[PDB]
């Protein structure tokens, strides 16, 4: 099952982290620096599968973005990679133009979307169109 | 391109020739060496300092790869003869090549140098610049003086050399001359006037960037450990100013300790008093270490520093208390049976032990003054909870302290020594610890009569030896002062 | 010797990289980026070694200078080489900036290929013969830096001056120069120590040479004794309960009354718990800055053998009063038009035997510019 | 829309070095406390903007210390946005409180009695994302009431199922096993595939923990697999990504089946075989979408099918075909394909029917290791060899992997050395070869070996008896090397100091030569090292009084007697005093041969 | 300032 979720830039500024089990802040932050160190040294021509101690990380690039995903040992990785790709697709089609400023200013919207299709460490919703419909109906009311 | 490289090596213009040689010398393939063996012969022999220098560097680069080659040895011989060249740069890069290949070491290295070559390289030193001067200097840190004649002459030859490159060339010269201090201290007094000469240039080097200050300060500390009788009373100068980088501060304090004398007690105590007020943990620890070393150095400082460290003990900061613990252990090892009253305070602040070394110091101390303490037995018994995961050194320290205390007072440590011996003999993955346990089991079961002959024997003092280094290690560093080795304080036998 | 040579900016990316040996790998530069820029453990040494890999680092502007090797070379030579690289960069394109570094690819590559091969540094040598000047003129600049640690009890704790010579010559031919100063060691001063340019000949010791064209530095020297103190600072600290401090600082002008000081800066220490300070100044302007804990009083001009002082009321916030405030020294920064060392130039015998013009054809120009180095008065 | 949050974010984000932002955030902290404590707390825009700003500040890297009851206030509100922001604050900020927990319980139980996806969704999201004890206790049987024989909004059903799964992960003990499985094993056939996914998650967890309750699902789920594997070219494009119909549910049900033994029902097994063959055959034809994601999804389904096959083990021929297909992937162009294929081969090596094929591919594994230039694959192949290790294997394996250690960067060095030691311990045929491998490795790496490995080799040596002389001879032959490591000094000093009697016969290894070598290496030592050397010297004195005069000379130096270290001085005094007597009775008595080390 | 030497 999913341990936690990371989206980071080239420098390493922390915009989003989302956990599912009890964890302290100091270990969380240090994990942030070493996962940053691991991810930042790679490039395009490497398999997106890495193993460290008791966990494994999936991390795909977009322009200048690091999207890091932490899960258990026996989960089906490339399925999660497809899920992340679909996530990026739906975020792109949402704004008609995806950018870092959308993440900065629509953080609550991102929270709602990930809650709408990521809960308790598992995929919740996979259908793009239903997500879009739910988004349209829930953005409507105040 | 290799054929084009040779053709460019045949170009009338020397620049293209040198460019081709330089380009060939950098590529590392199995056949470049044998291929450029023939062109490179007539590039070492050419009507240009540029071409000859480039070909010398390329010979150096050539020998490093795939080149044992008889023609490579002919290259070496031609280069050695080209030491007699009219270009300072050509001979500079030639001797640089020679020194580098001297690192490749089938015991047949450097191949040369004798009085004639010595005069030639003196002339080169006159007529070359920084790089070549350093190459000559560190190449000549390999000669062995036959007698005082040439040593004398070369030392006047080099003494004026407070030169343009300063740090590099000057410290290389210091390397060479420190190597060639073999003459007895009071000769025809070139020795004494050289001793007077050395202080100014050494002082001048503390005025660069903080990093060269650090490098020079490391070197100075090493030399001071080697010889304290050079900067005898310049303790005033190296006082730390309040905006140094911290490492410079630390080693400056170490040198302060190295040079404190009978006149220096007041200034040193004041100095350590303002330095103690700093907030850096390492700074404070080394400062109280310096306090302890000053205490060791003389008796009035001893009593004053004991008083100050007791004050620091009632400051209740744990780590400084443990450092002062180690300090007072050393003091008792040097000046015993004078300050035993502090042991009660130490036992009161015995709950503040969180470091293995300080715990070992308390264990050894309570072992020592078992006659003083009737209560330390219960304390060490409480410390008996951790047999494993308590570091081997602490295990050995508790073992020896307990056995000695039992030797002194067998009436109430019988079951303790049998249980600790059983634990040592039945759980030790440490072979040496198991052997030691067996030794003391076959010793306390033989006679306390001989054990007190062995164990109870008193130990000699320390006599002001703060933070010294192994002699031969220092000597081998005196072979390599200017390089990384001196700063690292550890020989190339640990890094290759 | 040296293999890879890498440079960063403050943002941390690689700017220009060239490796002269097979030993160095990308792991080196990556570890340098992570363990220096991205490591928050600040306290270090200017050099470092990890897993038998030596790293050399220095920061100028916002630019890191990285050098890596495997063998036991001398550090000073490589450091001089790095300084030379930075200085030639500054000479070639002025201010060192990221885009300024970037727009010089061909320059960087040709210089690194020429000046440096496989880690080996490659490069009358100061003046040619065809230099001509119908107006034989030279300029003298006397730059001296004063350093003082001053006690609250009125004694000089430490004093030493670093002095350098700056001269601008424009003369015809191959002038033969003899420098004359009071080297008696009656006007006379003592030279504690001195280092020279390559042109200086050893054979009182006088300087005989042929000067390099234009501006150059003849010699570097240090002075520690018989230094004329530019200023005297009088500290006075008074405690007013737990709410106020009464500190009045008096400074003495220890130079000629005919000499007017310029750009006088006095930094008066105050605790961090200072609730406020009221500034009083009869000369210049006085300011209080609670941020950096200082009182700023600046004096435009104020004559020698004179005195000036500031009346200050330092209002303290009540706090843990048991830990008393450790007073930093009173620091002053200034520029003086005279040399604190006291050096006096007897003459400068410049003769041209080749060309048929006399010494009277030389226009010799001299001025003194003294600067403050470290000038702190403990209180 | 909303502008104030944007203005705030622009203001603080566009700041210089962090000190200026610190003063800015301090001024803003003063402003926000002044607005909250004191002033008028308005309902919608004022406090909404305030709490949004505070949340942005908190996520920026700072802390929020107040406005928690005024954060519960947003939960007790009419508007969707206010409650949503309040939920955001309470979920992101969870501190040690009890009144807050009770108020959250009250609000959640009051809001759950709604009839819209929004409210129950927000409540279930709050429960699942954080979770506490009492809040899970209040809906132990309430969530089932939603999920028994009651159908709500399908997204609401998904949320309830996932929340119950999260609570069971947190509190398996506090989850009843009432008669509600029937509908759970009924709704698997439901059309909505998201509900299918959530139910499959819950069923996977529960059935893998409680096999007995969910045995009914098998036939229905395999029928779902049969219908979904070939449905249409446009069946549920709502749930179809890049021409691939529902890969995730196929993978998930394949994983689901692994909690049970091979199905008994012949129809189920036959339809499963036909379906997997169909999977193979569609994998046969070239991809219908040149974008890689099509291939990724199809190969994901394929690999999960392979996992089902390997766990349940129905067919020998199918296993060999899977091995061949994976082998084809081991040199495939795609790197991720190679990684997943090699992992699946690591799994498949355990299949004894295709283990012969795997063994024939051990050379391919070696080549892929030596051609990777990607690090990870090499230690994965090392793990594969570890799995496939027997005696002869162990032999050629350790040869190749010591070569692959002399080609190793920094760390895989040390842990592969650790497994080399344990593998030699497990598979030692001749103990001379064992110590030979130990010395070869300490030669190759040296710096990164252990402190307990040589403990273990000393234990083995002292327990093996006969090899001790050969071991000592080999050690003495080894230490004559010019470059000498410091740990080699420890091991050689101990072994020779305790067995010098056997080896001193040879003049080249005479006791004189032994002591000469020891005192030569003496100056390359740590303090524990020279303590051990002192102990070996005194034991050597026990071995041969012949050299004792020189020995007595050596430790009599000022450097040792007036040494600045406690334990070294103590050892010197002890050895000097016992050599002073040297009655040869106590000297021999105390210094025995030493009983062999018992095994831990 | 500069003065005539």
């Amino acid at each position: 099952m999913i341990r936690f979720i990371l989206i980071q830039n080239r420098a390493g500024k922390t915009r989003l982290a989302k956990w599912y089990m009890q964890f302290d802040d100091d270990e969380k932050q240090k994990l942030i620096e070493e996962v940053h160190a691991v991810v930042t040294v790679r490039d395009a021509k490497h398999t997106n599968f890495v193993e460290f101690r008791n966990f494994k990380i999936i991390y795909r690039r977009y322009a200048g973005l690091y999207f890091c995903i932490c899960v258990d040992v026996n989960d089906n990785n490339l399925a999660y990679l497809e899920a992340i790709h679909n996530f990026v697709e739906v975020l792109n089609e949402y704004f008609h133009n995806v950018c870092e400023l959308d993440l900065v200013f629509n953080f609550y919207k991102v929270y709602t979307v990930v809650d709408e299709m990521f809960l308790a460490g598992e995929i919740r919703e996979t259908s793009q169109t239903k997500v879009l419909k739910q988004l349209l109906m829930l953005q409507s009311l105040e | 391109a290799v054929n084009s490289f040779v053709k460019d090596c045949e170009d009338p213009n020397p620049l293209i020739r040198a460019l081709a040689v330089r380009t060939m010398g950098c590529i590392r393939v199995d056949k470049i060496t044998e291929y450029l063996c023939e062109p490179l012969r007539k590039c070492l022999k050419d009507e240009d300092p540029y071409v000859r220098k480039t070909a010398a560097v390329c010979v150096a680069k050539l020998h490093d790869i795939n080149a044992q080659m008889v023609e490579d040895q002919g290259f070496l011989d031609s280069l050695r003869d080209l030491i007699a060249d009219s270009n300072p740069m050509v001979v500079a890069n030639a001797v640089a090549a020679l020194s580098e290949i001297s690192e490749s070491h089938p015991n047949s290295n450097l191949l040369d140098l004798n009085p004639q070559n010595i005069n030639k390289l003196l002339t080169a030193l006159n007529e070359c610049t920084e790089w070549g001067q350093i190459f000559i200097l560190d190449c000549l840190s390999n000669y062995n003086p036959k007698d005082d004649r040439e040593a004398q002459s070369i030392c006047e030859r080099v003494t004026p050399r407070l030169s343009h490159a300063n740090s590099a060339v000057v410290l290389s010269a210091v390397k060479v001359l420190m190597k060639f201090l073999e003459l007895l201290p009071k000769d025809s007094d070139y020795y004494n006037m050289l001793l007077k000469k050395l202080a100014p240039p050494l002082v001048t080097l503390l005025s660069g960037e903080p990093e060269v200050q650090y490098v020079a300060l490391r070197n100075i500390n090493l030399i001071v450990q080697k010889r304290p009788e050079i900067l005898k009373q310049e303790i005033k100068v190296f006082f730390v100013k309040y905006n140094d980088p911290i490492y410079v501060k630390l080693e400056k304090l170490d040198i302060m300790i190295r040079l404190a004398s009978q006149a220096n007690i007041a200034q040193v105590l004041a100095e350590l008093k303002e330095y103690a007020t700093e907030v850096d943990v390492d700074f404070v620890r080394k400062a109280v270490r310096a306090i302890g070393r000053c205490a060791i150095k003389v008796e009035q400082s001893a009593e004053r520093c004991v008083s100050t460290l007791l004050d620091l003990i009632q400051t209740k900061v744990n780590y400084v208390v443990q450092e002062a613990i180690v300090v007072i252990r050393d003091i008792f090892r040097k000046y015993p049976n004078k300050y035993e009253s502090i042991i009660a305070t130490l036992c009161e602040n015995l709950d503040s032990l969180d470091e293995p070394d300080a715990r070992a110091a308390m264990i050894w101390i309570v072992g020592e003054y078992a006659e003083r303490i009737d209560n330390a037995d219960e304390l060490l018994e409480s410390f008996l909870e951790g047999f494993h995961d308590e570091s081997t050194q602490v295990q050995l320290t508790l073992l020896t302290a307990i056995v000695k205390l039992f030797l002194k007072k067998p009436s109430e440590t019988q079951e303790l020594v049998q249980q600790v011996l059983s634990l040592a003999t039945q759980d030790s993955d440490n072979p040496d610890l198991r052997d030691r346990g067996y030794i003391y089991w076959r010793l306390l079961s033989t006679d306390p009569v001989t054990a007190k002959e062995v164990v109870l024997s008193e130990k000699p003092l320390i006599s002001e030896e703060t933070d010294l280094i192994e002699p031969t290690l220092l000597d081998e560093l005196i072979c390599h002062i200017g390089s990384l080795a001196s700063v690292y304080h550890k020989p190339p036998n640990a890094f290759v | 010797m040296i293999g890879g040579l890498f440079i960063y900016n403050h943002k941390g990316e690689v700017l220009i990289s060239r490796v002269y040996r097979d030993d160095i790998g990308r792991n080196a530069v990556d570890a340098f980026r992570v363990n220096v820029i991205h490591a928050r453990q600040q306290v270090r040494s200017p050099v470092t070694n990890i897993a038998r890999t030596s790293f050399f680092h220095v920061k100028r502007s916002n630019i890191w200078l990285a050098a890596v090797t495997k063998q036991n070379v001398n550090a000073a030579m490589v450091f001089e080489f790095l300084y030379k690289m930075c200085d030639v960069m500054a000479a070639y394109f002025g201010k060192i900036s990221e885009e300024n570094i970037k727009n010089n690819f061909v320059l960087i590559y040709e210089l690194l290929d020429e000046i440096l091969d496989f880690g080996y540094p490659q490069n009358i040598g100061w003046r040619r013969e065809g230099i001509k000047y119908r107006r034989n003129e030279l300029f003298l600049d006397v730059l001296e830096s004063v350093n003082l640690l001053m006690s609250p009890q009125g004694q000089v704790l430490s004093a030493h001056v670093s002095g350098r010579v700056v001269m601008k010559s424009y003369l015809s031919g191959m002038p033969e120069c003899k420098f004359g100063m009071n080297d008696k060691i009656k006007q006379s001063i003592a030279i504690d120590d001195c280092t020279f340019h390559q042109c200086v000949r050893l054979s009182e010791r006088s300087i005989s040479f042929i000067p390099p064209d234009g501006e150059f530095e003849l010699m570097r020297y240090r002075t520690t004794k018989d230094i004329i103190l530019p200023f005297r600072v009088i500290p006075l600290v008074r405690e007013v309960g737990r709410t106020k401090l009464e500190v009045k600082v008096v400074i003495k002008s220890n130079f000629k009354p005919s000499l007017l000081a310029q750009k006088i800066e006095v930094r008066i220490p105050t605790p961090l718990n200072t609730s406020g300070v009221q500034v009083i100044c009869m000369k210049g302007k006085a300011k209080y800055k609670a941020s950096e804990n200082a009182i700023v009083w600046k004096i435009k001009r104020m004559a020698g053998m004179k005195e000036s002082q500031i009346s200050a009321e330092i209002e303290l916030l009540p706090t843990n009063d048991k830990k008393k405030w450790a007073r930093p020294p009173i620091s002053m920064n200034f520029e003086v038009p005279f040399a604190p060392s006291g050096l006096k130039v007897r003459y400068l015998k410049v003769f041209e035997p080749k060309l048929n013009y006399s010494d009277h054809d030389v226009i010799k120009w001299v001025r003194y510019i003294g600067r403050s180095g470290i000038y702190e008065t403990r209180c | 829309g909303m502008r104030g949050l944007a203005v705030f974010i622009s203001d603080i984000r566009n700041c210089k070095s962090k000190e200026a932002e610190i003063k800015r955030i301090n001024k803003e902290l003063a402003n926000i406390r002044s607005k909250f404590k004191g002033d008028k707390a308005l309902d919608g825009y004022s406090k909404k903007k305030y709490v949004c700003k505070l949340l942005f500040i908190f996520l920026l890297g700072h802390d929020i210390d107040f406005g928690h009851m005024e954060a519960v206030n947003l939960l007790s509100s009419n508007r969707y946005t206010e409650k949503q922001i309040g939920y955001l604050f309470i979920s992101v900020l969870v501190n040690s409180n009890s009144e807050l927990i009770r108020l959250i319980n009250n609000a959640i139980k009051n809001d759950l009695a709604s009839r819209n996806p929004t409210f129950m969704g927000l409540a279930l999201h709050c429960i699942a994302n954080v979770g506490s004890r009492e809040m899970a206790e209040a809906f132990a049987g309430e969530i089932p009431k939603i999920l028994v024989a009651g159908d709500t909004m399908d997204s609401v059903k998904q949320s309830a199922a996932l929340c119950l799964l999260r609570l069971y992960r947190t509190s398996p003990d506090l989850v009843p096993m009432g008669d509600w499985t029937s509908r759970v094993v009924h709704l698997l056939n439901d059309q909505h595939l998201g509900v299918v996914t959530a139910a499959t998650s819950l069923i996977t967890t529960l059935a893998q923990k409680n096999p007995e309750e969910f045995k009914t699902s098998v036939s229905l789920a395999v029928s779902r697999l049969s219908r979904i594997v070939t449905s249409a070219s446009t069946d549920l494009q709502d749930y179809t990504y890049y021409f691939v119909p529902a890969p995730w549910l196929s993978v998930k049900l394949l994983r689901l089946l692994q909690c049970y033994p091979p199905p008994e029902d012949p129809a189920v097994r036959g339809r499963l075989t036909e379906c997997l063959e169909t999977i193979l055959n569609k994998a046969q034809e070239p991809p219908k979408s040149k974008k890689v994601q099509h291939s990724n999804a199809k190969n994901a389904v394929l690999f999960e099918a392979i996992s089902l096959i390997i766990h349940h083990d129905s067919e020998p021929n199918l296993l060999v075909r899977a091995c061949n297909q994976l082998g084809q992937f081991l040199q495939h162009r795609e790197t991720n394909l190679r990684y997943l294929a090699l992992e699946s081969m690591c799994t498949l090596a355990s299949s004894e029917f295709s283990h012969e094929a795997v063994k024939t591919h051990i050379e391919t594994v070696i080549n892929a290791l030596k051609t990777e230039r990607d690090v990870s694959v090499r230690q994965r192949a090392v793990d594969l060899l570890y799995a496939m290790c027997d005696r002869s294997n162990a032999q050629q394996i350790v040869a190749e992997m010591l070569s692959y250690l002399e080609t190793a960067d920094y760390s895989i060095r040390e842990e592969i050395v650790l497994k080399v030691a344990i593998l030699a311990e497990k598979y030692a045929v001749d103990y001379t070869w064992y110590v030979d491998t130990i010395l070869n490795l300490i030669r190759i790496a040296g710096d990164y070996v252990s402190e307990e490995v040589w403990y273990r080799v000393i234990q083995i040596v002292i327990n093996r008896d006969d090899v001790q002389g050969y071991a000592a001879k080999t050690v003495f032959e080894a230490l004559q090397a010019p470059a000498c490591h410091e740990n080699l000094v420890k091991v050689g000093g101990y072994i020779l100091g305790e067995f010098g009697n056997l080896i001193a016969g040879d003049p080249r290894s005479s006791p004189l030569i032994q002591f000469n070598l020891l005192h030569s290496k003496f100056h390359l030592c740590s303090v524990p090292t020279r303590a051990l050397l002192l102990s070996t010297y005194i034991k050597f004195v026990n071995l041969f009084p012949e050299v004792k005069a020189t020995i007595q000379d050596v430790l009599r130096s000022d450097s040792q007697l007036k040494n600045a270290d406690v334990e070294l001085q103590q050892r010197a005094v002890e050895y000097l005093r016992l050599s002073t007597v040297a009655s040869t009775d106590i000297l021999a008595t105390v210094l025995e041969e030493m009983p062999p080390f018992p095994e831990r | 300032d500069y003065q005539r030497l």
